[PDB]
């Protein structure tokens, strides 16, 4: 009975500095040694930080002293995590992990460090008629990763679909979720994709008819 | 499927060869045969004792 | 400042059989051992500590052992919602080490199936904004070794389609990829004739579903 | 002189899940048991014998468990290409026995889906032999169970109709069924109006289709 | 490398007696306890007899004790099954085992006792408004059907056949197809039928 929820995602260009929360519940905060893992894509996970909430107690890695400072409160119990500046190279992801043996993790915080500008999704409908049943949405050139796609406010989740998105050609990227149903169905239930891009705040619902 | 397994050796004459065939034989019709067969051989006696 | 070594790689087990995944060390650790798991687009959970213990509410199809090096967990039975990426680390000196490792990947073995082909057109509205695109999707195929080849008025082009592949999905292992083409409206315009190709073992020839500009 | 029971009677699982069948013992049948699988038209293999080794050439999945006391096999991860009728049957005196039992019968699972309903007429060269036949079609439904009832001028008719199912598709799971209405001239000519009414769990209200004779 | 093929199909009229033979190879056929199955249509299981091949030594189960006439030949390893009598209300299929845990089995002999005969299927059509063919008394089973000559696969529904009370088959053979293409496809029905030899093509149009 313990969630460590973390902070929504993040982009920004370098020199800046950031802050990020773990905020905890369900069990006395200041008894357990909380800390923080790295993972950048495709390599495994590292290990940053840690610190006892108790005695404002801390320890680092071998090679991570002074980039990034380590903090606490025991108000709310959020640990937060101090970036000093810049670290252009530091696109990645960050976990909060909670006793040492880390058992319960937290959700994904995933830090952008780029110098092009945030783009709002654009999203595409997608007309069928053949006969066999499937439709989907589709995402057009945006940025930055990641986004979340949802149908009928997440009312049908057996046979979705959700394709890792590619940079094509302009630093953009795109998606293309997919879905099929019963083909009797198509003219008598309405469909929406609800999608929302967290770093440009946008959130459009493409809702589709048949061809 | 079968495991085959040899058994069988020496006996004194060509009848009793015969004989001991289908005792090997009546032996495999009771319990199992789908499992193991074991098939038997023969050879008669030699009175040189090198070639034996 | 203990290195860690993970071999295998790309185990491949049939949905009934087991593995041996390995995790062998550089000096002597006791038992300070941990492994982990992660689904794809997930956060991994906790499932033996100790080299030996259960965490609580794990199965039993779960077991691991060693000590000194060359530590070892044997899943039994692998069902078929595990595929995912595994990890070991070790935690001696603490809190000051906290190194992990590389890890396995499993990836279960099926019989080999037949994909269906859908296509989409452009929706009057990437129309309307002169940027046009035709994507074709398969459905619950194996393997994922497949090629896909487009026809734009009977004619293969490419330069200006991309593809992309799924995991392989938690209940059949059957990976899905999609195909897109993204053309000018006056380059769409300049032709009528749309087709995708596709080449697989699993389907006895290559079907394909055309597509005529009609509006 | 042993009799075998069965249970469950019919099971259901998605695939990917597992199963868990039962051969109930009505006496300590030693240690001798086997189990087998049979499709539709076709003639059954051998998957156990001895209620606990495989034979050869039968994939890993399929294992079971007895010691004269209702044993028990577990298909785990039940793939698309299983899913047919099973059977039991021990062997302790042989040969004297020989007694097999009713085995249970899986079936895939599938979301909800609604059929489509079809009316076909005669074709006026059956007519012309003195008989009619009225045909009812009903296309990709699920699950099996549903009712159909056919109305003669608006009147129930009871023990002139035949109904046909058809046997679970491999690709979507779903079942077809007809129903046949067939009579003499004298009947066909006495009635105008005819329905075809249907109930079904995944429709909202009992539909019907209906015609009239010679329009 | 075993296998047990059977002999052909057939059914006969009341009263007669009728032999099946189930031939063997790829083994010393005097050596394993080859038996019989049957199986109603839509039902279980039943065992019949058993017979070792080495000195015709054979234990017939009691449910049909002193009505078969099982043996086997050793020459030809072809064992046989004889009826003699009675043999009116069993219409079914049979089976040969291997070993008394049935590791090989054969394919299938239906045997059907009745008393109408051989007749030729009469085939209708059924078109839609605002598609098939059906096809009655076809004896005796089985009927085989090939629409357009085997034109269109998708969208096909030949469900099984069902016996009516006048001893007569029936079958149905319906396929789905877009509205825009009626006007413009040929619908056609092609059924051949080996039991009375008859192949007909049947053309199915809009009203």
């Amino acid at each position: 009975q313990v969630q460590l929820v973390q902070s929504g995602a993040e982009a920004k260009k370098p020199g800046e500095s950031l802050k990020i929360s773990c905020k905890a519940s369900g069990y006395s905060f200041t008894t357990f040694w909380i800390g923080w893992v790295r993972q950048m894509p495709g390599s495994g996970l590292e290990w940053i930080g840690i610190i006892y909430p108790g005695d404002s107690d801390t320890r680092y890695s071998p090679s991570f002293q002074g980039h990034v400072t380590i903090s606490a409160d025991r108000s709310t119990s959020t640990a937060y995590l101090q970036w000093s500046s810049l670290k252009a190279s530091d696109t990645a992801m960050y976990y909060c992990a909670r006793s040492a043996v880390f058992d319960y993790w937290g959700q994904g915080t995933l830090v952008t460090v780029s110098s092009a500008s945030t783009k709002g999704p654009s999203v595409f409908p997608l007309a069928p008629s053949s006969g066999t049943a499937a439709l989907g949405c589709l995402v057009k050139d945006y940025f930055p990763e990641p986004v979340t796609v949802s149908w009928n406010s997440g009312a049908l989740t057996s046979g979705v679909h959700t394709f890792p998105a590619v940079l094509q050609s302009s630093g953009l990227y795109s998606l293309s979720s997919v879905v099929t149903v019963p083909s009797s169905s198509l003219g008598t239930q309405t469909y929406i994709c609800n999608v929302n891009h967290k770093p440009s705040n946008t959130k459009v619902d493409k809702k589709v008819e048949p061809k | 499927d079968p495991k085959i397994v040899n058994i069988g050796a020496v006996l004194s004459t060509r009848k009793h060869e015969q004989m001991f065939r289908e005792a090997v034989n009546q032996a495999n019709k009771r319990h199992a045969s789908w499992k193991i067969q074991l098939n038997a051989t023969s050879v008669t006696h030699k009175p040189n004792a090198i070639q034996m | 400042e203990i290195v860690m070594t993970q071999s295998p790689a790309t185990l491949s087990v049939s949905p009934g059989g087991r593995a041996t995944l390995s995790c062998r060390a550089s000096q002597s650790v006791s038992s300070n051992l941990a492994w982990y798991q992660q689904k794809p687009g997930q956060a991994p959970r906790l499932l033996i500590y100790g080299a030996s213990t259960r965490a609580t509410g794990i199965p039993v199809r779960f077991s691991g052992s060693g000590s000194g090096t060359e530590f070892t967990l044997t899943i039994s039975s692998l069902q078929s919602e595990d595929f995912a990426v595994y990890y070991c680390q070790q935690y001696n000196n603490w809190p000051t080490s906290w190194t992990f490792g590389q890890g396995t990947k499993v990836e279960i073995k099926r019989t080999v199936a037949a994909p269906s082909v859908f296509i989409f057109p452009p929706s009057d509205e990437q129309l309307k904004s002169g940027t046009a695109s035709v994507v074709c999707l398969l459905n619950n195929f194996y393997p994922r070794e497949a090629k896909v080849q487009w026809k734009v008025d009977n004619a293969l082009q490419s330069g200006n389609s991309q593809e992309s592949v799924t995991e392989q999905d938690s209940k059949d292992s059957t990976y899905s990829l999609s195909s897109t083409l993204t053309l000018s409206k006056a380059d769409y315009e300049k032709h009528k004739v749309y087709a995708c190709e596709v080449t697989h073992q699993g389907l006895s020839s290559p079907v394909t579903k055309s597509f005529n500009r009609g509006e």
